């Protein structure tokens, strides 16, 4: 049996959030796609949180 | 030697879903 678990991808995929259409960049617009991954290495992220 | 959805997109979607879910 398996030991480790990356439950995050399971959660994203099961609810239907994660898909090619969701990640596709919008056409002729500046709003971000339906799914966005943030960064925890850029300085000041936790301060903004 | 002398010698109806397209199957490829469905197979690609199934492979991506399977890899995301069951890998590991």
């Amino acid at each position: 049996p398996a030991q480790e678990f990356q439950t995050a991808r399971l959660f994203l995929s099961h609810f239907g959030f994660l898909s090619l259409e969701a990640l596709k960049e919008p056409a002729n617009s500046r709003l971000p796609p339906h799914l966005i991954a943030l960064d925890s290495t850029i300085p000041g992220f936790f301060d903004d949180i | 030697v002398k010698s109806s959805l397209e199957l490829i997109p469905l197979t690609a979607r199934m492979v991506m879903a399977h890899l995301v879910n069951h890998l590991g």
